[PDB]
DNA sequence: CATTATCTACCGACAATATCAATACTTAT
DNA sequence: ATAAGTATTGATATAAGTAATAGATAATG
């Protein structure tokens, strides 16, 4: 029976580094009815929950209270969130860990070196069942750390060597407009194809009325994301938030040239490719005319391409013999001198 | 010929007037062509060798590259005259309504105009040169940032053109291009080039491992983000750079501004001076109008006539390229080995092995951190062992033509070259190669003080003169085996901390040591004066310390004592107990600090440094001796913790110094000026901050810091936007820069004013002289001469208090300012309540100060629409509660100056030594 | 009165762009 | 009597270990 902390407690909090969290129970038993956890995860008296960046712990207490899993590490190192954390839950079945979770270093020193946290590493053809992870980056300047643990689906390196872990990700609405972008609108950008080709991601719930006007239609229509007002969130200051489900799926490109490609070609995002594939090395535009056959793809600006194409691109790339090195794609801004 | 061995075999010194009168008015010819026909002579030269080679066969080799730029050249001029063609058919408009939105609208008859005034040969060879020298620049790894490119290629066609405007002018009897004009120019042409640049490549192909062979752009235009945000650059095919790592460099890109072979433009006015048809202002001011304003009003005051002395006494001394350096700087190169600084010849870096995707994330950042370290390595020996090479082609030019270099200031006043390439004020190898053209017999004096320079260069400069020479003495049969054979030797001269001066400074000690009477002897390596914390020098006369002066050698001594040491010694102290008493970053360290790792510190501690630039500083000055990691800088953090500790009780008048420069720069900046405007900018209530940190320097040469908020935006060129600041927008000043900025740039004006003053009255005794900022080189003869004038000058800058003239100048300067006051303190004085009221009536004549006063308060959003409105308001805060009042600008107090006669330091010679 | 976004001593030196949301402005119908 | 570009401008995203580093610290609400 875990002690859930309402608003009365959750107003004490002086200090939240920034991060908006949400706090109504009726919100999120209506988020985990949408997501119907109970399907994948079939067993939830084996599953081991990893929760980054919980704050105030009140996802934590009602995801505990309908599934008990076997093991929840809320991993939260700030002063004020942690002191809550360990008077609220204290003996209660929850592990609350002071341990910072930005660092890489905490993840290899949990799973690896201590072996408080072990989950069980499954195949990479089905969802994973027995590892779920969820997290609340809602920081306006901490964006870049979304797009670290969306590149670890790509390298398989971070949390993802157990399979495909489930993420349910609280984002700024910002983000989720960025990564749910599809082909054409305005917000389209690298995030939105990195997020295309390594993940399928749904808007479980957003904060805000007025802002389904960035997402696609039909996709808006397919999800069909719960709303809520602006005065759910504790701290009401920050933009509106919502919340991500995000699960990696099977890709067969080659990471580090797809990189190199969707990064030289999303600079100019609005010049047709008849032109902005000189920006890819050396003598690109007469090789990239004599390789492509499809002179309607010639047309589509860098912005129009779904992640089929950039595969396709990236694969004439590699096929290319004069291709530049990839690996010196870098300015020296460390110690170039330049003395004479 | 070689005209340096004939002039010396002369025996007489009129014999040597007259071939010096003789070959000066050959050089006035040669240097009269060289500048003019550079271009024309450098395209010729690789037209002739691509018609050359072209007989042998083709080949992909340094004849290949001339031939390369002939047909770049050959197959650009076509597309420019056709661009000035359309030019010119289209600058005769008739209706600015309907034309090409874009193609002409904004690009072609904005850049018409300056397109027809220059013949097109000259802007395609300019471009291409331009391009060349520009090969790895701005951060790039192998190419150029575009907007330096654009700019500069923009800047080189109208210089040209300025030139070529010149030169009508003498023969037959905009003045500043706007950045926008200049970025589009250069734009378009080096869009052309990029569209006709082409290089044959050899490739590999993935699928059957066959070699294939193409043709491909030698330029091509790209983007690479840094930190985020994007960034233009313009890369160069890795085949040109293969061929730019080569000897023959030097002539594919000309270096127009060489040492000029005839006496330098003596300097009478701001605007000429040292070069002949190129226009060198006499600052070197970055991006004000400002400062050229005020040192164009000096100018026509004519008042820093000592500054013109000090630059005609700097740039009429001749030098003359070291024959035999330049041979052994020449075998060691050809033999293509590691040298001592010379890196060596490379093919292409190797890098680790790359680890598995699926490692901790923290591993794979390892690797790209260390992909950076060793890519960053590999550019720096390529980029060190091609300036090696241009270097050394530029001296092989001159191998035995005499030279003069025009001097130059930056806004400080510390002289600098005009030659940026190759110029005695560049690294140890430039310096070994050249020596003093003018030869003088030793004598007795002489003879010692060459021994005891060759002592300095081996790192024993710290100990009394005695020893020197002791040291020079023990150690005759290694002069004699490094002077017989540089190489394939024991070579001593390497292991000096100099290494190449030592070498010249040896052989001239050999030739020395094989004669009977050494003073008979004509020598002409100079010697150098290094200065011994000259900064702090100057912080103790200014303050007039006594221990202070003391431990800077300014008061005379039997030994001499420097600052670096003494501290090096203390913090070594207590670095040893700390490693002892149980702490590991100590332990490694506890030996390796020595006067070289604290002596930076130090320095720019004096001068108000921020603890990140000790840590960085501390890191590279030990990275060498492999004490801690070069590349991290965690080791290196607790250091400086240390040194900080040590250093804080050492400085007491350099710390109130700094102290009161910071406060009055703070307050300065902030302050806001009367008279000007008498309008309210209607930004806000509280208006910008345009006045900037001014004084003058003790030769009357005026200094305005010249640290603004720089406004940048994107103006369209036909590549790309380039972010770029246009020099012309006067905008406020960054606080922040002043603030830090001023301790500096005091004293480093203190510096270049004692070195001018000393430069004209050597120069006036007839010693030729050259100075490296703080270290003042003579022949070895006039040393004892230049010893005297140092201290002497040195007396004749710090005779009347400077820090009291320095505070009454401001006073002057800023008394009708009114600084913005927050809410109070206190109160200081008793003539603030009568500022903000400006009711004393002013009858019959000026003192109009009130009357101007009065409507500046009108602007500080009062309480009406009225007189009587704001002389009420500000009642309640003398009588008590907090305004953002309006009160007059107050300079601090100077510290009080102890007691130290600074004419005590005419007896010390260990000041300068 | 409580809380935060810049830099990291100074000089020779030498720098973010593309896109688009919207504006004042000239055209003109 | 009656509207659509449009040169100028200003905001926003960009990559992603807080630029190769992390403690002051002037400067808003
Ligand atoms: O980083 C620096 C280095 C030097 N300087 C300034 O350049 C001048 C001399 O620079 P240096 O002669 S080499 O260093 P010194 O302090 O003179 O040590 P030394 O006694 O020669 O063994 C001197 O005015 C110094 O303040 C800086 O301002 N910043
Ligand atoms: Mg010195």
């Amino acid at each position: 029976s875990v002690p859930i902390p309402g608003i009365k407690d959750i107003s004490k909090l002086k200090f939240f580094y920034g991060f908006k969290y949400l706090w109504n129970p009726t919100v999120y038993n209506k988020i985990f009815d949408k997501l119907d956890l109970t399907k994948t995860y079939k067993h939830p008296e084996e599953l081991k929950v990893l929760d980054l960046y919980p704050g105030v712990g009140i996802q934590s207490a009602i995801f505990y209270n309908k599934y008990c899993p076997r093991q929840y590490s809320l991993l939260e190192k700030r002063s004020s969130l942690y002191k809550f954390l360990n008077a609220k839950f204290e003996g209660s079945p929850l592990q609350i860990l002071k341990r910072d979770p930005y660092d890489w270093s905490t993840y290899s020193n949990l799973i690896d070196e201590e072996r408080i946290f072990v989950p069980e590493v499954q195949s990479s053809d089905h969802i994973n069942d027995k590892f779920l992870t969820v997290a609340n980056v809602t920081g306006e300047g901490s964006e870049g750390l979304i797009m670290q643990w969306l590149s670890c689906i790509g390298n398989k390196n971070w949390l993802y060597r157990f399979g495909k872990v489930k993420m349910l990700l609280w984002m700024p609405s910002t983000t989720a407009r960025k990564l749910l972008a599809r082909p054409g609108m305005h917000s389209r950008s690298k995030c939105s194809v990195v997020r295309e080709a390594f993940t399928d991601t749904k808007l479980i719930a957003i904060s805000d009325a007025n802002e389904l006007k960035g997402f696609d239609s039909q996709c808006i229509e397919e999800w069909d994301p719960i709303l809520f007002s602006a005065a759910e969130i504790w701290p009401t200051k920050g933009k509106p938030i919502a919340l991500v489900e995000m699960d990696p799926i099977d890709f067969d490109f080659d990471v580090d040239n797809w990189d190199y490609v969707t990064r030289h070609l999303m600079i100019l995002k609005r010049t047709p490719l008849n032109t902005v594939m000189d920006s890819l090395g050396h003598g690109g535009q007469q090789y990239f005319n004599s390789r492509i056959t499809d002179k309607d793809l010639l047309k589509k600006c860098p912005i129009d391409l779904t992640n089929d194409e950039f595969i396709y691109l990236t694969k004439l790339f590699m096929e290319w013999p004069f291709k530049p090195d990839i690996l010196m794609d870098f300015v020296d801004m460390y110690q170039t001198e330049h003395s004479g | 010929i070689n005209f340096f061995e004939i002039y010396n075999s002369l025996p007489t010194l009129e014999e040597k007037k007259a071939f010096e009168s003789a070959l000066n008015i050959f050089n006035q010819d040669r240097q009269k062509v060289l500048e003019n026909r550079a271009t024309e002579a450098a395209r010729e030269r690789w037209k002739h060798d691509f018609e050359e080679a072209k007989a042998r066969g083709d080949i992909s080799i340094e004849k290949n590259l001339n031939v390369k730029l002939w047909k770049w050249y050959n197959e650009m001029l076509p597309l420019v005259k056709e661009e000035i063609n359309h030019c010119r058919s289209l600058l005769s408009e008739k209706l600015s309504d309907k034309k090409g939105l874009n193609k002409v609208d904004t690009n072609r008859l904005g850049y018409g105009p300056y397109l027809t005034l220059i013949d097109p040969g000259k802007m395609c060879v300019i471009t291409i040169l331009e391009l060349l020298k520009l090969n790895s620049t701005g951060g790039v790894i192998e190419g150029m940032r575009t907007a330096r490119a654009v700019i500069s290629v923009g800047k080189a066609i109208e210089m040209e053109f300025r030139s070529e405007q010149v030169l009508k002018s003498e023969s037959q009897a905009k003045i500043l291009w706007p950045q926008s004009i200049r970025a589009r120019i250069g734009s378009v042409l080096i869009s052309m080039l990029i569209q006709v640049a082409k290089v044959s490549v050899q490739g590999v192909d993935p699928v059957t491992k066959a070699k294939v062979h193409g043709e491909a752009p030698a330029f091509a235009h790209g983007y690479q983000y840094h930190n985020g945000s994007k960034l233009g650059v313009l890369k160069i095919h890795k085949t040109l750079i293969r061929q730019l790592n080569g000897e023959r460099l030097i002539a594919s890109v000309q270096p127009q501004l060489l040492p000029m072979l005839v006496e330098p433009k003596p300097w009478v006015n701001w605007r000429s001076g040292g070069y002949h048809y190129t226009q060198s202002t006499l600052l070197r001011t970055k991006d004000s109008p400002e400062q050229v304003a005020y040192l164009k009003a000096a100018s026509d005051n004519g008042d820093i006539d000592r500054v013109y002395d000090g630059l005609n006494v700097l740039g009429r001394t001749p030098w003359t390229v070291n024959r035999k350096v330049f041979d052994v700087v020449s075998q060691v190169w050809n033999k293509g080995e590691g040298f001592l600084d010379i890196p060596g010849a490379q093919d292409e870096m190797v890098l680790p092995p790359a680890p598995p995707k699926n490692s901790d994330p923290s591993i794979l950042r390892a690797w790209k951190l260390q992909v950076k370290t060793i890519a960053n390595k590999f550019s720096s020996d390529r980029s060190n062992r091609c300036d090696t090479n241009y270097k050394l082609e530029i001296a092989r030019a001159f191998l035995g033509e005499k030279l003069y270099f025009p001097h130059n200031l930056d806004f400080r006043g510390r002289a600098y070259p005009l030659s940026p390439h190759f110029n005695h004020l560049g690294n140890d190898m430039s310096r070994g190669l050249l020596i003093f053209w003018h030869g003088k017999k030793l004598g007795p004096s002489g003879l010692k003080w060459l021994k005891i320079h060759l002592s300095n260069l081996f790192g024993f400069d710290k100990l009394p003169l005695k020893d020197r020479v002791a040291f020079t003495e023990s150690h005759l049969q290694d002069i004699k085996d490094s002077a017989e054979n540089p190489l394939t030797g024991d070579r001593w001269w390497t292991t000096a901390d100099k290494p190449w001066q030592a070498l010249a400074t040896c052989f001239e000690l050999n030739e020395v040591m094989k004669m009977d009477n050494p003073e008979e002897f004509i020598s002409h390596q100079p010697v150098h004066q290094d200065g011994t914390c000259n900064g702090l020098q100057h912080y103790a006369a200014l303050g007039g310390d006594v221990e202070g002066a003391t431990q800077v050698n300014l008061v005379p001594s039997d030994k001499p004592q420097d600052v670096y040491a003494h501290v090096a010694r203390l913090v070594q102290k207590r670095l040893e107990i700390a490693a002892e008493k149980g702490d590991e970053n100590a332990k490694i360290l506890k030996d390796k600090i020595t006067r070289k790792v604290v002596k930076q510190t130090v320095m720019t501690n004096v001068y108000g440094v921020t603890y990140v630039g000790a840590t960085f500083q501390i890191a590279k000055q030990l990275s060498p001796i492999f004490d801690d990691r070069k590349e991290s800088l965690d080791f290196s953090k607790y250091l400086t913790k240390h040194v900080f500790s040590a250093i804080r009780e050492l400085f007491h008048s350099a710390h109130l110094i700094q102290d009161w420069l910071g406060e009055s720069a703070k307050r300065i900046s902030k302050s806001i000026r009367l008279d000007v405007d008498e309008k309210s900018f209607k930004n806000g209530n509280k208006p910008d901050f345009m006045s900037s940190v001014i004084w003058t320097t003790p030769l009357g040469l005026p200094i305005v810091q010249p640290y603004r908020e720089e406004s940048k935006k994107q103006v369209e060129t036909n590549l790309q936007t380039v972010f770029i600041s246009d020099p012309f927008a006067v905008n406020p000043v960054n606080a922040r820069r002043q603030k830090a900025g001023l301790p500096p740039n005091f004293i480093h004006s203190l510096d270049a004013s004692h070195m001018l003053l000393s430069a004209a009255e050597c120069g006036k005794q007839g010693l030729d002289f050259a100075s490296v900022h703080d270290s003042y080189w003579t022949h070895a003869s006039d040393i004892d001469t230049m010893n005297v004038v140092l201290r002497e000058q040195f007396i004749k800058l710090h005779e009347v208090d400077l820090v009291l003239r320095l505070k009454e100048e401001f006073d002057q300067r800023y008394k009708n300012y009114v600084k913005i006051g927050k809410l109070k303190r206190s109160t200081d004085l008793a003539q603030k309540i009568i500022r903000i009221r400006k009711d004393l009536s002013r009858k019959l004549g000026r003192s109009t100060t009130l009357a101007d006063e009065i409507y500046f308060e009108k602007k500080r959003q009062e309480l009406l629409n009225e007189d009587i409105t704001d002389l009420d308001a500000l009642e309640l805060e003398n009588g008590n509660s907090g305004m953002s009042v309006l009160l007059p600008l107050r300079l601090p107090e100077i510290p009080p100056k102890g007691d130290f006669d600074v004419t005590v330091l005419r007896n010390s010679q260990y000041f300068f030594s």
